[PDB]
């Protein structure tokens, strides 16, 4: 095994082991969490609604996932203990996949060999060759597998210590009903010598007898494929309950800590919750971020295994376009996270916001000139130099909307027209103070930011 | 129990240094796995103290999913390979700065890591490809007073060389 296909093994076992303990855990929480919390009756519906929220949907949206990498590994245990009713020297191998490696390797072929099945698996049969082994027998069982069609030779292989012994050794391909090549069956009887006469052509025969076995024992049974990109990348653009998950569990957190503070028995039951030994300790917070943790660490899984799967490899092809739709999903989530916060702060602003003297009806949840959608940046308390007047502005992406304690104060400030403690607006010059120093740098920092992306991108 | 959260640039070791920090053995190549939110208990002077531990890893390039991470964190721990300047430079430019402007109240220490590939020269050798030297404790512990850090830490997580130590130093940071 080399150690990039050895890398390979070892991180599409992550991606699944991980799968299990995140569905497990995502079933933990629904079960000794929120349950318990609905019949609590510390929380109405809406505000269990407020933490959980779509916490059922992501559940049947792993499972999904989980039985189709769980149904791949089934089909090579389905498999063994099917062909564990021929107890004779076989292997199975997969042309599809590169060198042709052996996806199967019988009980009784581990005996004779003195191989295990861990030293074996992902790995071409020419190890059984050796010094005595005639070459030229060799390359007739080479022509076979690619002319793709049955042979019956006899060469000296060698086991793992290197005890010689004579393979009258038969190879036949596994045709599906479409009739192409899918994989190979080799029956290994071994000997002393070369057998001829009678001895060989019954040997033949049994052999040959036990290929046919052995094709229809594993007939109409889905053979393990050893892949698991062509799942992932349809199965993740399924993932969209994780969009609104991750965009309002933030508000959730804050409900729980303000629900903690605010009342000690809330935090001494919720607490008792935790104290299952099936929380290996660690609080209800921290489970809220295990549905953020498990679509980040998608593309890291992928990317890994990506990485150690060859370009010929039939599984590149889909683990390229499932590490794409991966990286979308964060891309879409993360956006995700963004939009739902501006949303909120704008129709905070929309339904709070009195607009008088103005031509146009103001809505502030709108297109802007240039920008696209209205974004809000910062706000907060400012106090105009030599008048001292209570007042609040909101800073936008396209403007700059100064109110009071809210009734609109002056004409909504644009931000192409605008300059940067001292704010210049075209001949108008606007002294506010700032309620501290670092507030005065959180202002001029984004007015400055927002401005010169505004002229910048007015500038084309 | 005390939250701490580990943050920095990619590919810098931080999932590894928690990994062989929880399994005290460095993560193999060919048995690698992700790091769920850990609880260990450690022995100081007598007392036990419960640690939680967070990775970010993959979060790195998401700004509005990192700071998902950063709630009711009690100590930060800014990560950056000894190795990689460029991890250094952003610890500056990008990880203290933000986990200033979520956590103001949170203390955090500056970490230095894959100190093992320090000495390595097929490492420097690459590194000297591109006019660059690996970070010296000296210039990482400016850093630390420069930015208001509690205290440098320097660890390794395949030789476990002060790795234990960067833990420990943590929970003292988060009881000040
Ligand atoms: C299913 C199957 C079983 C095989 N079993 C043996 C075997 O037992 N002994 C052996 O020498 N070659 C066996 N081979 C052939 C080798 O795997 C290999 O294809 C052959 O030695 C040609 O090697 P080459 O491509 O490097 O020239 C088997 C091939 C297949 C497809
Ligand atoms: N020599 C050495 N290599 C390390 C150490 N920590 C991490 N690495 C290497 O860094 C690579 C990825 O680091 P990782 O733990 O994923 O960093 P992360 O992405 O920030 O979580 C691994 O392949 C390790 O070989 C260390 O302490 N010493």
């Amino acid at each position: 095994l080399t150690p990039t296909e050895r890398k390979r093994q070892g991180y599409i076992h992550e991606l699944i082991v991980t799968e299990e303990n995140y569905v497990n855990d995502l079933q933990l929480v629904t079960e000794i969490f929120q349950k318990p919390l609905m019949e609590s009756e510390l929380l109405t519906e809406k505000e269990v609604a407020m933490i959980f929220v779509n916490w059922k949907e992501l559940i049947m949206c792993n499972i999904k996932l989980l039985k189709a990498l769980r149904v791949r590994k089934k089909m090579s245990g389905e498999l063994a203990t099917t062909l564990e009713r021929i107890e004779k020297n076989f292997v199975i191998t997969d042309p599809r996949l590169p060198d042709n490696p052996i996806i199967f390797a019988s009980d009784s072929f581990l005996q004779l060999t003195e191989y295990s099945r861990e030293e074996i698996l992902g790995r071409n049969c020419r190890f059984l060759q050796g010094p005595e082994t005639d070459r030229a027998t060799v390359r007739k069982i080479r022509d076979a597998i690619d002319n793709q069609t049955e042979v019956t030779v006899q060469l000296i292989n060698y086991t793992k210590s290197g005890k010689k012994f004579w393979n009258l050794f038969h190879l036949q391909p596994m045709r599906d009903q479409k009739g192409d090549v899918q994989y190979f069956i080799g029956v290994q009887l071994d000997g002393t010598e070369h057998v001829r006469d009678a001895a060989e052509r019954e040997g033949v025969m049994l052999i040959k007898k036990t290929a046919e076995n052995i094709d229809e024992a594993a007939k109409e049974l889905k053979m393990p494929v050893k892949m698991i990109g062509d799942i992932l990348s349809a199965q993740l653009p399924h993932m969209q309950p994780y969009i609104r998950f991750c965009s309002r569990q933030l508000n959730g957190a804050a409900l729980i800590q303000q629900k903690t503070d605010e009342a000690p028995d809330f935090k001494e039951f919720v607490k008792r919750l935790a104290m299952d030994p099936r929380c290996k300790g660690m609080p209800l917070s921290s489970f809220i971020l295990k549905p953020m943790q498990r679509v980040t660490r998608y593309p890291l899984i992928i990317k890994n295994i990506l990485e150690n799967t060859p370009e010929n490899h039939p599984d590149h092809s889909h683990l390229k376009h499932a590490l794409e739709k991966a990286e979308e999903l964060c891309s879409q989530v993360n956006e995700g996270v963004r939009e739902k916060e501006n949303s909120d702060r704008l129709e905070w602003i929309q339904a709070h916001v009195q607009c008088e003297g103005l031509s146009e009806q103001l809505v502030f949840n709108s297109v802007t000139n240039c920008l696209g959608p209205r974004k809000f940046l910062h706000s907060g308390k400012l106090y105009k130099a030599k008048s001292n007047k209570e007042l609040y502005g909101f800073l936008f992406n396209d403007f700059l909307l100064l109110t009071q304690i809210y009734k609109m104060y002056k004409t909504p400030i644009f931000l192409n027209e605008v300059l940067v403690f001292h704010i210049s607006h075209i001949d108008r010059v606007y002294t506010l103070r700032a309620e501290s120093i670092n507030e005065r740098t959180a202002w001029v920092q984004k007015i400055k930011a927002a401005s010169e992306l505004y002229i910048e991108t007015e500038k084309k | 129990t005390i939250k701490c959260v580990v943050v920095g640039d990619g590919a810098v070791g931080k999932t590894c240094l928690l990994i062989s920090y929880t399994t005290n053995k460095f993560p193999s190549e060919y048995v690698p796995t992700v790091f769920d939110n850990y609880a260990v208990t450690v022995m100081i002077g007598g007392e036990p103290y419960t640690l939680g531990l967070f990775d970010t890893a993959g979060q790195e390039d998401y700004d509005r999913l990192r700071p998902l991470s950063y709630p009711q964190t009690d100590v930060f721990l800014v990560c950056f390979s000894v190795v990689s300047p460029s991890s250094f430079e952003n610890v500056k430019e990008k990880w203290v700065p933000e986990i200033t402007h979520h956590c103001p109240k949170t203390p955090f220490l500056l970490v230095g890591t894959q100190i093992d590939l320090r000495d390595d020269p097929s490492t420097i050798e690459k590194l000297a490809k591109n006019k660059q030297k690996p970070i010296t404790p000296e210039t990482a512990e400016k850093l630390a007073r420069d930015l208001k850090a509690v205290k440098y830490v320097e660890c390794s997580a395949l030789t476990q060389r002060g790795l234990k130590n960067v833990f420990d130093e943590a929970i003292l940071a988060a009881l000040e």
